[PDB]
Formats: structure tokens, C-alpha cells, sequence
């Protein structure tokens, strides 16, 4: 029931792998459908065309800019900063400075308007809930959370 | 002839604007070639590069602007089928100058009313009104300044 209520906010291995049942939708993500920088741009596109709109973190009305934050769990974060393409983006477009380059001194990294923050404790969460199996052919999968503004409430 | 948006007579330059609908816009900025054009020919600056902070992008004299609401229009008119072998297609509108006319007769004005009894304030109605007409520029059965283009957007 959580699927077939959010078809524009759940992104499986591809959009051609969406299903109304949850167990079949997690069976459509392959082990070769890793986290490159061309597939996280698909998730930013789903966040800009949602039927109730998701508020971005920062807006620039002229030269239109919308910013989001993605929280990785360190096994999709090494595939994102270590792909063969999209890695000369932060050595050929960054200034020649050693103490601020995330290629030599790793950190969070911005690309196509979305900030990629690493949270190492998502592997501890997702391994206990059975994500080391239940992929296409029992392959390990991990979740990536692309969030905008006012996504979790905190009542003190 | 279609009038371009900006002309440079010497070193001949003619500029146009293309409006994408976000499923042909991710295939345009994410292809394997033509992506090292805006990391090897742009200055080494972080806050102005559309590779790290996405936006509109110029290439070969045409400006590529993203409009996310063309997917909402074109899905309702049956473009998710009716391709070669029932494949999803999307339109791309390459437009020049004076392609859509806008005739204003009244600017939008607001007004309020106390309906049931003005003394016993039991009801109130606010409203807004407008007189306008929008039409694509057409002369002699031809588009004046639009070039329509249909590409196969898979939507993965």
C-alpha cells in the first residue's frame, strides 16, 4: 500500500522497473545498476515533477536553480565518487588548491545542483532489514534518500 | 524565414531558444560525448558551472531551457505511446522571435463580498477576474516562429 500511492517518489533500479507490489519492485534492481552520477540526476527530476511539489532547500528564481541533499550509506557513495566518468568534473573545474579539493581530501561533493552527504550508519540499518539479499538474483542493494525541505518533524 | 533572437552580422551568429520537458533535457546534458564541452571550455569556477550546479546550457548557439510542465501536458495527449513500436516520445520546441501573441484586455483584479448578512458576518467570498487571449502566431497556414521536434524519450 506504500507503493501504488507514491509512484512519483519511489525510484527503483529504473523507471521501467516500478511495480505496485513492493517485493517485485525490489526484484527489478540489478547488481549492474549501480549508483552513477547519471542516475541520481533522474531522482532530482522526479523531485521537480511531483504531483504535490517537493520544496527544494534553496531556490534561485533567475538562472533557475533548485538544490537538494542526498544522504548516502557509503556503499553507494564510493560508486558515485569513483566512477570512470564524472570524476574529472572535480579536477578540471575546481581551482588548483590542495586544502579544499574533495578529490585529494574527501568530503561531500556537489554535482548538478545536488549535495551528496555520506552517512556511514545506513549500512548498519539496512543490513539488519534484509537488503543484503532481495535484489535481482539475490544481490545486495542499498537505499539513497534524496530529501528536500521539512521531510522529518521533531517534537521536543 | 524565422527571425532569430539575437543576430551578429559579422562572425555570423544566430541565437535560438529551445524549451525541453525534462525527459529530453536529461538525455541532452547526460550523453557520453558533448559533456566535456562544459568542463573543458568553461572557466575553473564552481558557482557558475552548470555541470556542478545545473541550469540552462548553451551549445552551438542555441540556449536549452528546461520547463518541467511539458511532461504533464504531453502525457495527457497520448505521447507515452504512439512511437515506433509504442514507445514514449516527447516534443521539443525550438522557437525564434514572435512565436506566440498575447492580447491583454484586463489585468487580473481582486475583489471581496459579504454575502449572507453584512452585519452578522456569516459568509464572505473573495475572487479574481481576468480578460486575456493567447494564440500561436500563424500566417498562411504556417507556424511563424516555431520548429517542433519529436524525439524518443524512454523515461528510465
Amino acid at each position: 500500500a506504500f507503493s501504488a500511492a507514491n509512484p512519483d517518489r519511489l525510484f527503483f533500479g529504473s523507471i521501467s522497473g516500478y511495480s505496485a507490489t513492493w517485493a517485485t519492485g525490489l526484484g527489478n534492481v540489478d547488481a549492474a545498476e549501480t549508483c552513477t552520477a547519471a542516475r541520481v540526476g533522474v531522482m532530482k527530476r522526479l523531485a521537480m515533477s511531483a504531483s504535490p511539489a517537493i520544496t527544494p532547500m534553496q531556490v534561485d528564481d533567475d538562472e533557475g536553480r533548485e538544490y537538494f541533499v542526498a544522504f548516502h550509506g557509503s556503499r553507494t557513495f564510493r560508486d558515485l565518487k569513483g566512477d570512470t566518468a564524472m570524476l574529472n568534473a572535480n579536477r578540471e573545474a575546481r581551482p588548483r588548491d590542495v586544502s579544499s579539493n574533495p578529490l585529494l581530501q574527501d568530503g561531500d561533493l556537489i554535482y548538478e545542483g545536488v549535495i551528496h552527504r555520506e552517512v556511514p550508519e545506513i549500512d548498519a540499518w539496512a543490513a539488519a532489514n534484509g537488503f543484503n539479499t532481495a535484489g535481482a538474483g539475490s544481490a545486495p542493494i542499498r537505499p539513497v534518500f534524496l530529501c528536500g525541505t521539512q521531510s522529518v518533524f521533531l517534537a521536543y | 524565414a524565422i527571425t532569430p533572437m539575437q543576430v551578429d552580422d559579422d562572425e555570423g551568429r544566430e541565437y535560438f531558444v529551445a524549451f525541453h520537458g525534462s525527459r529530453t533535457f536529461r538525455d541532452l546534458k547526460g550523453d557520453t560525448a558533448m559533456l566535456n564541452a562544459n568542463r573543458e571550455a568553461r572557466p575553473r569556477d564552481v558557482s557558475s558551472n552548470p555541470l556542478l550546479q545545473d541550469g540552462d546550457l548553451i551549445y552551438e548557439g542555441v540556449i536549452h531551457r528546461e520547463v518541467p510542465e511539458i511532461d504533464a501536458w504531453a502525457a495527457a495527449n497520448g505521447f507515452n505511446t504512439a512511437g515506433a513500436g509504442s514507445a514514449p516520445i516527447r516534443p521539443v520546441f525550438l522557437c525564434g522571435t514572435q512565436s506566440v501573441f498575447l492580447a491583454y484586455a484586463q489585468r487580473p483584479q481582486a475583489g471581496t463580498e459579504k454575502s449572507d448578512i453584512p452585519a452578522l458576518n456569516r459568509r464572505m467570498t473573495v475572487g479574481m477576474d481576468e480578460i486575456i487571449g493567447v494564440k500561436k502566431a500563424a500566417f498562411n497556414g504556417k507556424q511563424h516562429g516555431v520548429v517542433m521536434g519529436f524525439f524518443g524519450a524512454a523515461g528510465d
